């Protein structure tokens, strides 16, 4: 709808490629501005990019598996570095292996996620709920 | 170190040696003297390249999982589990992602976490952190072979421990263990390491030892054209070659049109056997390995199984020496020990039910092995070319024109120029061809075929077919037919 | 009545139907003239002829299940599942078996205790006991057509009813129906009984309402050599045809040889084709049905869906018009419809991934279709001589002679001399030819091919081999080797 | 072993006979005279023939599913017959669909039945149980 900004990007060690680029391209197609990290970020480069950018939300992808260890921290990070309150997204296959789902849930909204996505979420999930969240749906 | 397709020297590759040994402190554990004398202790049954022998003389099929976790209790407990309750026919040990990017201090953080949450949070076996110590207590508490699956473009620790840990096979190659996995890495420097990891397998077949080498076929498992794929094994298997390897499995991903993934196997194996022959390595044993499905799964656990038996009737029906199976956990996380069990199960009653069958020959077959081999001809000519007759300097250069160009690799080294799509049948072809260099018959023939599949759709063919074509198969199909 | 093979008169027809209908009082519900009415009215989407015609021709293979329980309302919620849940293209009714003997008697008190144990005690649905009111319900509360699958010698009244019940497909036959099913009654007396159910869907025709027919192919499901099981599906197809059907699937159960197994249905298919021409049936809709496994299942249900998507693999590439689905609870019990749903899903998978595939020609291919078209016109052309012509009589001779001969077929009037077993990779063969009549170039071909089986196992082919093949896929393979 | 007789068949509307023929098979390999009635056998059949020839046991198969209703009552007419105490075993896939074994167990041998056997029983245990039970082993 309006012309925000997201970075996007895969976390840690990971480098699983094909779902950024189908992720970039929806959210480039729903209007939004996708500053794009690429793979293997450290969660530095997510906070880098997004000072850089004005950014209103930060995407992170994780599939590999070790998002739990991965993802830990960066709100904190955030904070402190002036960006209270950002948008905090996060999806793909984030915990090693087939767990319940509520409970993994609950796991990354208690680390400072302000959405968590299952294994094989549509990218059209995740544009409607940041369409929301951002008041331009 | 310059690079050059030529083998190392001794003094060179010792060097060399003293050096990796010292990026960790399990280093200290490797004596080549030692090691040497282990490894001649090993039972034949637990050696990998030994066996990979004994299933060619017999004409079988061998079946292998992925599969690994972060403590070396609940892996071998793992492995214990696939073996007998599986079947397996040769065990992996899937090491984890940070091990792959050198990050051992990640790797030690990981294991004191999956201790204190009684659940392993790393995706892997962090081999080089457990050291030849551990490694050899996996090789002994089981009875098969063993082998390091992986990803890492600078693996020359992990090879020096996981080989003296007794470990009889190693997966990877200078591109194939870069630019699906890396990018930021050059394509030099991956090449100088893999290098290194053939050159130590060298070492060890000159002192009477036999480990196998496994190019990785898939690449990044997602739309990959068969000659694009063949292209690069058979390059890893001449470079290989070089530095003295004699046991080699040349890989492929299942494409999912039988015709068209047998074709690709046979011409992998033929081309691969010929080109060695021709640069005269005429003392190197070469085997198969066919990857099941390696592209997005469907979640429904039945759907899978579907997936995981078609996959393996065609590996069967190829004459491939060795399937790596996929399990009914694939869409959601790393299989428990009972889904990876279920899905060996599957894959070697598929196998048991085809015993000795193979798909013969035909004009179709006959027609695709000739586009396949020829669509191959064409890069590693110009690779040659490139190099001015060496190999690896061809690779590097052909990697910085185009010429080779792996779809959706994150490598930033990688053009990203060539778009891959599927034919009206299933067949992945070629759909805009950057800078690969083939001639225009050879791209008639791919535009031919597409254009069947927008006649028999109604709709030009397009990106929008390749998006569909990466979802259809977790949507429950193997073509991305509109709607 | 005195058997021939010719039309039976409107007169005859219409007065065994008033004997037919008084066997049971819900024969009371049967009216003719209404039951056209109700049938044209019901969809095309939901008629079994015209769905068929419909997967010819957009070359697809349809999925079907096996299905039934003892009362209407779960019955109704399971067929539903299956529809839902499942995706099946077709559905069943699976009859019980006292009423496939015309127990109705055994029936009601069947229904009455699965009603106070709230499951079912019967192994199928009693449409007899529950009339054409009960059948409507079951149609009407699904959105595919309906077809009665069971194993009847005498099936007259069960055929009125549910084709008045707006099921617009009846499985069976003279030979199919009998010899695998029954102990005491004559080929005779079978023969004249599906005269008759052939002869309903004649007159249906005949008033524009289009009836699929479809002889039962597997029989025994133990070992039948294609030409055997080939020859009766050809004979029933004729014998219909002669009756006024106009709408035909034959039938065939796997073996497990791919090659052999394509051979098979194709033959099947073309020769059915030709020789109804050659009688002068020139408007007869020819389909085909390839049946999943019906010898024993391995217990393991990961096992079980390698046999499962393997023989749906078998089964695309046959280019077979329909695929009848088993379940992960084969070796144990009737599936829940969760287990049902499992194979029709795993079942779909594999045919969506195979979309348009087919086996092409080859040698191979090419000499097991002569072998199997010679072998059973041997067969075909001895039942012509001793019928002088009639197909019908030459029907029962051949039986009393040892020409038609079916593996392990309880009736009495089975010669039971033939003995099957399987050759070295697999595809099944003439051990024992008793009076089957084949030339000895042809018993020559089945000699040698057995004895490379002899020469691969170092024991010569024998009854126990048979035993070992009637054992191994439950046992996890395919060929019954020794140990 | 000592040589004993057997009546062997399938009973009600059950028509398969291959596990028959196996059965036959084995038990006369391990030196057993089987009285093979066959198929779609009533129970009356394997009374006639245990009396016929003074069997020591009575089996009965029963695969098609509708066991539960076959089997009832055959102790009972087997001793209003004057077979008082004869060994009576039944198995195949005696019961419909998947159940809790324990429970299909103690179901038959409520109904009279000796030994009560499971799918996919091999013929040597059955064989290895007869010799017990005859005292022969
Ligand atoms: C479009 C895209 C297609 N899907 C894919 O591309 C992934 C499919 C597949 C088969 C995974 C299984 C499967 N799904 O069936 C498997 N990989 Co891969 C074997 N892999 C590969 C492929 C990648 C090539 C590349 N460079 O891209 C390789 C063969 C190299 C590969 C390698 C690895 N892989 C690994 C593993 C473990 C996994 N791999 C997975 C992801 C999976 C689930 C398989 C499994 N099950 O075991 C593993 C993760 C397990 C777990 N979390 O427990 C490993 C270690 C090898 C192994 N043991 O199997 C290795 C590690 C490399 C690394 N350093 O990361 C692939 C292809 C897969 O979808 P997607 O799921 O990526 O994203 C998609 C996206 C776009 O539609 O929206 C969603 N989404 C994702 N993130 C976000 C959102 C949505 C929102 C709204 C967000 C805020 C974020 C949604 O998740
Ligand atoms: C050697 C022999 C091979 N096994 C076989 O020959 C049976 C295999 C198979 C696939 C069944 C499934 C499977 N097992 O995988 C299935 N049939 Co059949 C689809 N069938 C057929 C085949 C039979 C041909 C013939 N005339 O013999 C047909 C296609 C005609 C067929 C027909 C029917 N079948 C039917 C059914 C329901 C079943 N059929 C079963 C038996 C099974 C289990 C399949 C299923 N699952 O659904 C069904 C029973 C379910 C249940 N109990 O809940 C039905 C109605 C069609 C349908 N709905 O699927 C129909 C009924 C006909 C009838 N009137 O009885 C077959 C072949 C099977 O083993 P066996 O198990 O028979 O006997 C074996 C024996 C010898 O080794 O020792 C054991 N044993 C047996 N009895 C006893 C003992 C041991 C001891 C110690 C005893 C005292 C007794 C042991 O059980």
């Amino acid at each position: 709808m309006e012309k925000k900004t997201i970075v996007l990007g895969v976390i840690g060690s990971d480098c699983h490629a094909v779902g950024n680029k189908i992720l970039d391209h929806a959210f480039t197609n729903a209007g939004f501005n996708v500053v794009n990290i690429g793979v293997l970020s450290p969660q530095e480069l997510f906070i880098k990019a997004a000072i850089e950018t004005k950014a209103d939300a930060i995407l992170v992808s994780s599939l590999y598996g070790q998002g739990e260890i991965d993802c830990k921290g960066l709100r904190q990070k955030c904070d402190e570095a002036g960006l209270e309150g950002i948008l905090l997204y996060v999806g793909g296959n984030i915990v090693v292996g087939k767990q319940h789902w509520p409970d993994v849930e609950k796991r990354f909204k208690d680390m400072g996620y302000d959405r968590v996505y299952a294994p094989g979420t549509p990218p059209e999930v995740g544009i409607a709920d940041l369409k929301k969240d951002l008041n331009i749906e | 170190m310059e690079l050059k397709n030529k083998k190392w020297t001794d003094e060179e590759f010792h060097k060399q040696r003293e050096e990796v040994l010292q990026q960790w402190p399990t280093g200290k554990e490797v004596d080549l003297q030692e090691a040497v004398d282990y490894l001649k202790k090993i039972p034949a049954e637990k050696n990998f390249a030994e066996k990979l022998v004994l299933a060619k003389k017999k004409g079988i099929t061998m079946a292998q999982p992925r599969a690994g976790v972060a403590l070396l209790d609940e892996h071998i407990e793992l492995l214990r589990y696939l073996q007998d309750e599986g079947g397996a026919d040769f065990l992996p040990s899937t090491i984890d992602a940070y091990t792959r990017q050198n990050r051992y201090d990640e790797c030690e953080n990981g294991i004191k976490e999956s201790e204190k949450a009684g659940r392993s949070l790393l995706n892997g076996f962090p081999g080089v952190n457990f050291g030849v110590k551990g490694c050899r207590k996996v090789l002994e508490a089981v009875n098969l072979p063993l082998q390091a699956r992986h990803g890492t473009p600078d693996s020359r620790l992990l090879a020096e421990i996981i080989h003296a840990g007794g470990w009889t096979s190693n997966e990877g190659g200078g591109i194939s263990y870069n630019v699906p996995y890396a990018k930021n890495v050059t394509i030099e420097k991956s090449l100088l390491d893999w290098q290194y990891c053939d050159r130590l397998v060298g070492f060890y077949e000159e002192q009477g030892v036999h480990i196998n080498r496994e190019p990785f076929g898939p690449l990044t498992g997602t739309l990959v054209p068969p000659s694009m794929s063949n292209a690069v094994g058979i390059t890893e298997a001449l470079l290989a070659a070089e530095q003295g390897v004699k046991n080699i499995t040349v890989g492929y991903g299942e494409c999912g049109n039988m015709i068209q993934d047998i074709a690709a196997l046979r011409c992998l194996e033929e081309q691969t056997n010929e080109y060695l022959k021709a640069y005269g390595y005429n003392d190197v044993f070469v085997t198969t390995v066919f990857h099941q499905w390696m592209g997005g799964f469907p979640q429904d656990e039945s759907k899978a199984f579907g997936v995981i038996v078609t996959a393996t009737t065609i590996a069967a029906l190829a004459g491939a020496t060795k399937v790596i199976v996929k399990t009914p956990h694939e869409a959601i996380g790393i299989p428990t020990k009972e889904a990876n069990a279920a899905g060996i199960k599957a894959t070697k009653m598929a196998l048991n039910m085809l015993e000795g069958q193979r798909m013969p020959m035909s004009k179709e077959l006959e027609t695709e092995m000739a586009v396949i081999k020829a669509e191959t001809k064409c890069i590693l000519d110009k690779m040659f070319e490139l190099g001015k007759g060496d190999l690896a300097i061809g690779t590097v250069k052909a990697f910085e024109t185009g010429v080779m160009d792996i779809p959706f690799g994150p490598s930033k080294y990688n053009a990203g120029k060539m778009m891959p799509v599927r034919d009206n049948l299933g067949c992945v072809r070629y759909l805009e061809f950057g800078n690969v260099p083939f001639t225009e018959e050879i791209k008639n023939y791919n535009r031919e075929r597409l254009q069947e599949r927008a006649k028999f759709e109604g709709r030009d063919v397009s990106f929008q077919m390749v998006i569909d074509d990466i979802f259809a198969v977790g949507k429950g199909r193997l073509i991305g037919r509109p709607e």
